[PDB]
């Protein structure tokens, strides 16, 4: 889930990812 | 004109750090993520981490956390890696490369040139400069070879030019070589035509920045 | 991290040839980059997203694949071409580079020009004479560069260095550099550098006698 790119941090992907 | 400007060479103690930068321009520094990656002869380009300047908010690769600390800075956009304790594993070329479009996938679109780092306890030497005389030989020859032997310097690298760089054409300087003596040796040599020996003055202009030595030679044509 | 395997590790291509190379990975990505680099120099983009092509790259360039298998392949081979190629993935984080494949350019026989070169007045002046041989543009690589001192065959005593292809002719340039103290330098009258390539005719010899001229 976490992205190599540090601006997806706060993304809705990435938050929906933790959201697993 | 994007581009994105990293000094050429560092020189580290091993057991020291250094913080290396990256100046960018052509485009606001705050909307791209800008990456590391690492460059060996034996183990590849190998991705360090990244930073967004916007945020402050950094991606490590596992292998560099301990190592490396990425950090930018807004108002002069640059962007900075600094590594820590650095021993003869970490003597590589290192790159800053921002990249871009998370669409299809990212994007490695925007490099530096590279920043070369060589960790080692030995202390600077500067290069001595000979000329390589093209003699008259036996052979009439239409080209003449000349040349420029940098010897006995430390560290790389060691910047050969020809005639304050209005000689480029025919000119080919060779890879270093580490002595036995722990020390490099260069070569940098030109083809020109034969009737130009007499008219023409060659000179070869060698720097050595880590020594803060800039030597110019004329190399002296020998009536053999 | 996911690993790109790349081959071949060396592809040797003549000037006109349609070549190929793979990347495969140790688990499926969803695109695959390539970047072209040649020495001394950053690497560039290349190709993105599998079949893109970058900036200022020619149509002759091209690349597919899926899944874990990728390839890039370049319909005429050119000189400017040289260099290792770069695979490249995203899917996984820590982004990975493949070893890279490097391609180098089989032109036409070419036989070097050689020249010798005796030592500085101001390099004795410091107890050292270092005598060059230089081997100008030639290929294919494999070039016997034996010195001759009093016309005696030397050997371990001298170092090489080689130039990379040159992007616009694709030959090589070699410097043999003898060293050896004053002292024993000048116990010897000729000094001569042997040259055997396939390129020229016949074995050629350029020489000078110490101190001479």
């Amino acid at each position: 889930c976490e992205p190599a790119n540090p601006s997806e941090k706060n993304s809705p992907s990435t938050q929906y990812c933790y959201s697993i | 004109q994007v581009q994105l400007q990293q000094p050429g060479a560092e020189l580290v103690k091993p057991g020291a750090s250094v913080k290396m930068s990256c100046k960018a321009s052509g485009y606001t520094f705050t909307s791209y993520n800008m990456h590391w990656v690492k460059q060996t002869p034996g183990r590849g380009l190998e991705w360090i981490g990244a930073i967004y300047p916007g945020n402050g908010d950094t991606s490590y690769n596992q292998k560099f956390k301990g190592k490396a600390t990425l950090t930018a800075d807004k108002s002069s956009s640059t962007a900075y890696m600094q590594l820590s304790s650095l021993t003869s594993e970490d003597s590589a070329v290192y790159y800053c490369a921002r990249s871009t479009y998370y669409g299809g996938d990212w994007y490695f679109n925007v490099w530096g040139a590279g920043t070369t780092v060589t960790v080692s306890a030995a202390s600077t030497k500067g290069p001595s400069v000979f000329p390589l005389a093209p003699s008259s030989k036996s052979t009439s020859g239409g080209t003449a070879a000349l040349g420029c032997l940098v010897k006995d310097y430390f560290p790389e690298p060691v910047t050969v030019s020809w005639n304050s760089g209005a000689l480029t054409s025919g000119v080919h300087t060779f890879p270093a070589v580490l002595q036995s003596s722990g020390l490099y040796s260069l070569s940098s040599v030109v083809t020109v035509p034969s009737s130009s020996l007499g008219t023409q003055t060659y000179i070869c202009n060698v720097n050595h920045k880590p020594s803060n030595t800039k030597v110019d030679k004329k190399v002296e044509p020998k009536s053999c | 991290q996911i690993v790109l395997s790349q081959s071949p590790a060396i592809l040797s291509a003549s000037p006109g040839e349609k070549v190929t190379m793979t990347c495969r990975a140790s688990s499926s990505v969803s695109y695959i980059h390539w970047f072209q680099q040649k020495p001394g120099s950053s690497p560039k983009p290349w190709i993105y997203a599998t079949s893109n092509l970058a900036s200022g790259v020619p149509v002759r360039f091209s690349g597919s694949g899926s899944g874990t298998s990728y390839s890039l392949t370049i319909s005429r081979v050119e000189a400017e071409d040289a260099a290792t190629y770069y695979c490249q993935q995203w899917t996984s984080n820590p982004p990975t580079f493949g070893g890279g494949t490097k391609l180098e350019i089989k032109r036409t026989v070419a036989a070097p020009s050689v020249f010798i070169f005796p030592p500085s007045d101001e390099q004795l002046k410091s107890g050292t004479a270092s005598v060059v041989c230089l081997l100008n543009n030639f290929y294919p690589r494999e070039a016997k560069v034996q010195w001759k001192v009093d016309n005696a065959l030397q050997s371990g005593n001298s170092q090489e260095s080689v130039t990379e292809q040159d992007s616009k002719d694709s030959t090589y340039s070699l410097s043999s550099t003898l060293t050896l103290s004053k002292a024993d330098y000048e116990k010897h009258k000729v000094y001569a550098c042997e040259v055997t390539h396939q390129g020229l005719s016949s074995p050629v010899t350029k020489s000078f006698n110490r101190g001479e001229c």
